[PDB]
Formats: C-alpha cells, structure tokens, sequence
C-alpha cells in the first residue's frame, strides 16, 4: 500500500551502493544500483549514483550526461552540480563553472565543497586574495560539520 | 590520497605566499591555527601536524617574509620535543621533516648559521644525556627521532626550488617514508672549527658497542613487559656511518690534522670490523667507510696501496665491490700516474668471473665497470698521448687470442666515448678490419650508434656497407639492417645528413623496383621530423614523381 | 514585454547555425518560466484574455526551438514538451470572457494564435522518445 517501505528498501541499496562504491568495486555497486533501480528507475538518486560510478569507471563522457540528467529532475540538488562543476572545470571553461558555482552559492552557502570549488576554479582567474579568503570560510565552515545534516530529525508538534 | 583538510590548507598556504607582501592578520590566523606552548608540555594531533606542515611549506615560498616571528617558535619546538606527549612511527618522519626545513632555511639565509647550530648541539647534548642516563617512553618515541634527526643532517640541494617542495608536490615521496635509512644524494658554509672536532666526539663516542649492549638489555626488558624495531645495533651502526660519510662527503679545505685523525678512525673502524664476518646490512656501512677512506688519501703511495689492497680482493658483498669499484675509478681519475697500474686490474677481471657465471645460471656492475674502464683511459691520455694506443694494441692481441660480446660492447663504449677526440682514425681502421655465426647482431648495432657522431665521411663508408649488404641480398640479417636504419632515422641532429638519408633511401627504393613493403616505415618516421616542402632541387621532385609512380604501379596506395 | 520577445527571437535565429552556447541559455531561460501546475492560483502566469499574446508568441517560440533538431538527448525534449502543454491547459481554467482593448492590437493576436495553431498542429514527429 504505502510507498514507504519501498523507499527505505531503496534507501537501503543506495546507502550499500555507497559503501561499496568507496572501496573500488565497480561491478558490485552497479548490480546493487541496477536492482535498486527496478523499483523507481527514474528517480534522481539512482541517476546520480550511475553517473558517480560511471566516473569511478574512468569514462569522462556518460557522467556528465548522467548530471545533466540529474539535473534536469531536481533543480535545487547541490551534490549534482558540484560534481559537474568539478568534472567541467578540468576541461578547460571557466564560464559556465562559474555560473554554477554562484547558483550553488545562492541556494545554500553551508558546504565547504562549494567555497573550495569556487576558490580553486578561481586561482586560474588571478585574483588570488578571493581565492585566500574563500578557504578561509570553507575551512573555518569545515569545523562545525555533522556527519549528516540535522534537518533529518523531524519537526513535528 | 591525503584528503580533504590537508589538501585544501596545502592550497590555501600555497596560494598566500604568492601574494607579496603578505598581511600580517593572515599570519597570525595561520599560528592561531598552529599549537601554542602550555608550561612547556607538548601535545600533537594529526590537524596540526598538518598545519604546520603548511606553514614550513609556505615559509620557502614566501621568500623568508616575517621569519622573525615564526622562526622563534620553530626554535621553541625544536627545543621541546623530549618532552612532547603522543596521542614506521610518524615522530621519526616529523623529525625528518622539520629539520629538513630547517636546514633549507638554514642554506637559505646566512645569518641564522651560528644561532641553528648551536640549538642543534644543544638538543644533541639533551638527546646524548637522555641515552646514557623513563624507559617505554624512550624506547618507544625518543629512539626513533634520534635515527629520523640523524637520517636529515644536513643535506640540502643548491636547486631552484626547495628539496621539501619536492617532496609535497603541486598534483619518489612515498619512497622514502618506506624505508630504514635512505636520504638524498657551492658555498661550503663558514661552520667553525670546533663543531666539527665535537661533531667527532659526538660520532665516537655513540660508537660504542657497551650502550648498544644495554640498549638491546632494555628492549628485551620491553619486550617481557608486555612496536616497529626489533634490534637497534645494525640499524643505528648504519644510519651513523651514512650520515658520518654524508656530512664529510663534500667539505673541502682542511688541514692535515684533522684528515689524518678521520683517516686513521676510518682505517682501524675497517680493520675491526671487517675481519670478523669471514666465516648483513654492514656490508653498506663497510663500502660507505671505504668510500670516505679514499677521500682522505693525499699521498701516491696510498693510492697504490690502496689499489692493491682493493686488486687482491676483486680477483677472488656485492655493494662492497661496486663501491670498491667507485673507488678505484675516482683515484684513478683522481691521481693519472697509476692509469698504467690499475690497468691491468681491471682488464683482467672483465677479460677472464666465476660470480658472473653463476649469476646468468646482472649488468649494471657490467657497465658500471665499463665506464669506469672509460674514465680510466681518459685519465690516462690526458696525460700521456702514447698509452691509449698501447691499450688499443693490446685489445687487439686480446681479440686476436662468450668474451667477444663483451669485447664488442667495450668497444662500442670506448668509441663513443671518444667522440669528440687523431684517435677515431684508430677506431674506424680496427672496425673496418674487424669484420669477420649470429655475432653479427649486434655489430650493426653498434655500428648505429657511431651514426650519431657526425662524420660524412664514416656516413658513406657505413651507408655504402648496408647498400652493398642490401644488393646482395648472412640472409638473417635482412631484418637487423632494417631495424638498424628504422633506429638510425630516430637520432640524427644535422640537416645535411637528414636529407642525404632521405635521397639515399629514395634511390635505394627506386633501384630495387626493378618484399618493397618494409621501408615505407622508416620513411614515414624520418618525414615525420620535418615541415612542409614547398621547393627544392629538381631531382627531389623527379624522384617524388617516381617514387608515386611505382606506388600506384603496385597498387600500394590502393 | 511585447518587444523583448521579438529581440530574443531574432537572436535566436540569428544565433541557430554558428553558436553552439547560446543555445543551453535559452533553453534555460525557457524552462525556468514555465511550471505545471494546471489548478486554482498557481500558474506563474496571468490568465486574463488581454495578454495573450506574449504567451502564445514565447509558447511559439519554445515549439520552434523544439523543432529545430538541436538537442542531442531524448529526455530534455520530453520535460519540455509536458511543460509545454501544462501550460497550455491552463488558460483555459477560467470562465470566458471578452477583450478590452481597441481596434488595433487586436488582429496581431489572431494572427499569432493561427501560427500557434499551425504550429501544434504540425508535430506528427513522435514515435521515436525513446
């Protein structure tokens, strides 16, 4: 009856997918993302788990058709653009990257991923005292970080 | 892999010291985030080990700026590490770290010289205190950053960049963090006197063999109470015979006094060590001993004794040897008039060795010793322009009496060698009259290489052999000649040669059209190396037109 | 907001062939106009009859930029197009009425809603959203 028991069943695979994910077993986390995603194939979770796989597998092509994806569901996800900011900073532009980075900056300014970014993409720009103290914040950021957000505790009366 | 935190303070102390000059409330962050001093009681975490890590790398770059300051609390925790409380080991690798910088900034500004040594004698006092004087703690922490101080004395780099720079690159570093003892490798800093005679009591009285005795007690005593080392002797033995070897390796400028004092130190710690293991790792303090043995010899007579005493042992362990045979090259090169002595030394062994045997049922002792059989013989002709020529009428008697490979090889070493200097005259004569069974290999191969040297008249006497080689067809050469010129085309450096190849092997492949598919490789590798062709000689464009008519007569474009 | 409309049309044009660019800022700017929510008072749009024309013009300019074969994945155009048609449904959520302006600005209108009508009426180029 209700989707709830499917969700924390996906969150469950999603969550094994990432731990797997960090130790380098590629063909693993994708048979778990592949069965996680016979549930809700369309969701912007598993798209964004394709695509951090598809990096991890050394292809610099299908993540960022995989972001774009992503993106293309969840405008106000943050992890999605960072990455594709990422991925498309080595590349060579500077134009669209920065683009990015201010979004992410507008919607939320609580991750120090973020500042980093923003401070590394512009030590090629030549302003460099921006660049100082936006790891300045990123660090001092850094020391007051939870291992999850505290948003996750329900508010209710 | 380092991560997060480390990486993004690298960043942010990499990007401040480009910024000259640099504000002092960044600094002052930059220490808030460096440890303070509490009662002069130390404790350290993995944050600021890194932070400090960060300020040591940002110190270089920044061209010394605001070393008053910083450099005093550098003084402060130099001077208090017997005391620091902890949470391979890491406080060895700190300790190699910290007193690296401080060496860089050391070789970096001259006016700190007096002050660094002396706080360097003062921890070495403390330390020298603390070993022969409570007991886990220093088995366990202050040992360790003995070996780490002593494994980064004093050696420095007169580079562009820092030596620690290269080791924290901008993406070998994890090589050294692997280890026991390994290490790196103008101004010959104004250190006086007296720290080198007490940098010598330092070194013999840590010699001793009774402290190693209750040192291994004390371990033992460890080991019931209840780590990384097991034995001290062999290692500190080591670590202080390399660092001795290290530090004295390139002062110059000494009076008799103190070189025959190290000499006879060096003499006797050989004959006292050395004659007792005739029935490990000591073999590498033995060579280290020799090869600073050699650098207090002043007199010809204590070369030759020297070379005698080395001959004896090599005709009968094996860094031993290859170090011997370093040291028999840079005496040699050193000292000219015992060229004719030591000659017959090491031709004999090459000429004649049981070990090599056993060994292939491997080659870079082989051209170690080739090379400095090499040095050795440009010694020699420096001085006399007649023993070069008696060496090579000897070669030839011994040519003339599976030694011809190495026969081969030497004279392809020593005619390369000879490049620049009346002596390849000699050279071309014995090849030309050499000629003459898979030996052959090779000889080509050798060959190739005197291509390089640049002589249009050894370019014709060699393109003429492999033209007359070609016509006439030794059929299993067919292939090395072919893999001789594909080399060839890959390494020469004179236009005139380049385009001379070029309408040679036009000619060549005309010529044969009267199988033709295995020289287009060569040809596309040599036109590879050049621009476009606008115009030139006539007969380049006949020979183009002839060349494509043949290949469309072939059909090989097809 | 009449003349904005016509600029970025002309732009557009002008910039179809040569840029490769300007192309991912107009599909931006267009999707971030739109939203589907076909109800009560939730449109982001006005749905009174005397602005109609802009709406049917940048809905004709969305069309055209779907129809000129550009973007390479076949999961924008689908986003694109549900937007597009939720957004066309929702003016017709109100009760009818009659226009107010005179006699000129008014046959512009007609002739942009017959566009648009040609326009939709011109997409049998399904059967490949896969």
């Amino acid at each position: 009856g209700p989707l709830h028991p499917w969700m924390t069943l996906a969150q469950i695979w999603l969550h094994a997918a990432e731990v797997y994910i960090g130790i380098g077993k590629p063909a693993e986390a994708t048979a778990c993302t592949q069965e996680a995603a016979n549930l809700f194939p369309m969701s912007h979770n598993v798209l964004y788990m394709r695509g951090q796989i598809a990096e991890l597998r050394g292809s610099m092509d299908e993540a960022r058709r995989w972001y774009e994806e992503a993106l293309a569901i969840s405008p106000t996800h943050v992890k999605s653009m960072q990455r594709l900011a990422l991925i498309l900073h080595q590349l060579g532009r500077y134009s669209l990257a920065e683009k990015i980075l201010r979004d992410a900056v507008q919607v939320n300014s609580t991750a120090h991923e973020v500042w980093n970014g923003l401070g590394e993409v512009l030590q090629a720009q030549g302003n460099d005292a921006a660049a100082t103290e936006c790891f300045l914040t990123a660090l001092e950021l850094e020391a007051s970080s939870p291992a999850v957000p505290f948003t996750i505790i329900p508010r209710v009366l | 892999s380092r991560g997060f935190y480390f990486n993004t303070v690298l960043s942010l102390a990499r990007s401040l010291a480009v910024q000259r000059p640099a504000s002092l409330e960044k600094v002052q962050k930059l220490l808030c985030m460096c440890p303070v001093d509490f009662h002069g009681i130390f404790q350290l975490d993995e944050r600021r080990r890194d932070a400090v890590i960060a300020l040591g790398i940002f110190l270089i770059e920044s061209d010394l700026q605001h070393k008053d300051c910083v450099v005093p609390y550098l003084l402060r925790l130099l001077k208090g590490l017997p005391k620091v409380y902890w949470v391979l080991p890491v406080a060895e690798s700190f300790s190699f770290c910290l007193v690296t910088l401080l060496s860089d900034v050391a070789y970096r500004d001259p006016s700190l010289r007096d002050e660094i040594l002396e706080v360097l004698l003062q921890v070495l006092h403390v330390l020298l205190g603390m070993c022969q004087a409570d007991k886990e703690y220093l088995c366990k922490y202050a040992i360790p950053c003995l070996i780490g101080i002593s494994r980064a004395f004093g050696r420095y780099s007169n580079m562009e960049e820092s030596l620690l720079s290269k080791l924290f690159p901008k993406i070998e570093p994890e090589y050294y963090f692997s280890t026991i003892s390994s290490s790196f490798s103008y101004k010959e800093f104004n250190i006086p006197l007296e720290m080198l005679r007490e940098l010598l009591n330092l070194v013999k009285k840590i010699v001793e063999e009774a402290v190693l005795k209750s040192l291994d007690a004390i371990v033992a005593s460890v080991m019931e109470a209840n780590l990384y080392y097991t034995s001290f002797s062999d290692p500190l033995y080591l670590t202080m015979f390399k660092m001795l070897r290290d530090t004295l390796y390139y002062m110059k400028d000494l009076p008799t006094s103190f070189v025959k004092e190290i000499h006879d130190f060096v003499l006797e710690q050989f004959n006292t060590s050395q004659g007792e293991l005739q029935k490990k790792l000591r073999c590498q303090a033995n060579a280290a001993c020799v090869d600073l043995m050699v650098w207090a010899v002043k007199d010809e007579q204590g070369a030759e004794n020297l070379c005698i005493k080395l001959s004896e042992k090599l005709q009968s362990h094996l860094p031993l040897l290859i170090c011997c045979l370093q040291g028999l090259g840079r005496l040699c090169e050193r000292f000219p008039v015992v060229v004719h002595s030591v000659t017959p030394s090491l031709r004999d062994f090459l000429v004649i060795s049981p070990v090599l045997v056993k060994l292939y049922k491997y080659e870079q002792l082989r051209d170690i010793a080739i090379d400095n059989i090499c040095r050795c013989l440009k010694a020699g002709l420096t001085v006399d322009p007649v023993i070069v020529e008696a060496f090579l009428a000897s070669l030839s008697n011994r040519l003339y009496i599976l030694i011809p490979d190495h026969t081969i090889r030497a004279l392809g070493h020593i005619a390369v060698a000879l490049r620049d200097t009346k002596v390849m005259e000699p050279i071309l004569q014995i090849l030309q009259q050499k000629f003459c069974s898979p030996l052959d290999v090779l000889i080509i191969d050798q060959l190739g290489c005197l291509v390089i040297t640049g002589n249009q008249y050894i370019y014709q006497e060699v393109w003429n052999l492999f033209q007359q080689i070609s016509v006439k067809a030794y059929r299993h050469c067919s292939l090395a000649v072919i893999n001789a010129l594909a080399n060839i085309a890959a390494n020469i450096q004179d236009e005139h040669l380049v385009d001379e190849l070029l309408m040679n092997l036009l000619e060549l492949f005309v010529q044969l059209g009267l199988n033709l598919g295995v020289l287009i490789p060569v040809i596309a590798v040599l036109t590879r190396r050049l621009p476009p062709i606008k115009e030139a000689k006539p007969r380049l464009q006949k020979l183009f037109r002839d060349f494509w008519l043949y290949s469309v007569l072939m059909g090989f474009a097809v | 907001h009449y003349i904005w409309i016509d600029f970025l049309v002309q732009r557009f044009e002008i910039a179809k062939y040569c840029s490769s660019d300007q192309v991912e800022i107009f599909s931006s700017l267009l999707q971030r106009s739109m939203s589907l929510n076909i109800g009560g008072a939730k449109g982001s749009m006005n749905r009174h009859v005397a602005a109609i024309g802009p709406r049917f013009k940048l809905l004709t300019l969305g069309l055209s930029l779907l129809h000129a074969d550009v973007v390479p994945n076949a999961t924008i155009r689908n986003v694109l197009r549900e937007k597009i048609y939720s957004t066309a449904f929702d003016y017709f959520s109100c009760p009818p009425k009659f226009p107010t302006q005179g006699e000129k600005r008014l046959r512009e209108d007609i002739s942009i809603m017959i566009k648009f009508w040609t326009a939709m009426f011109s997409d049998k180029k399904y059967l490949t959203a896969s």
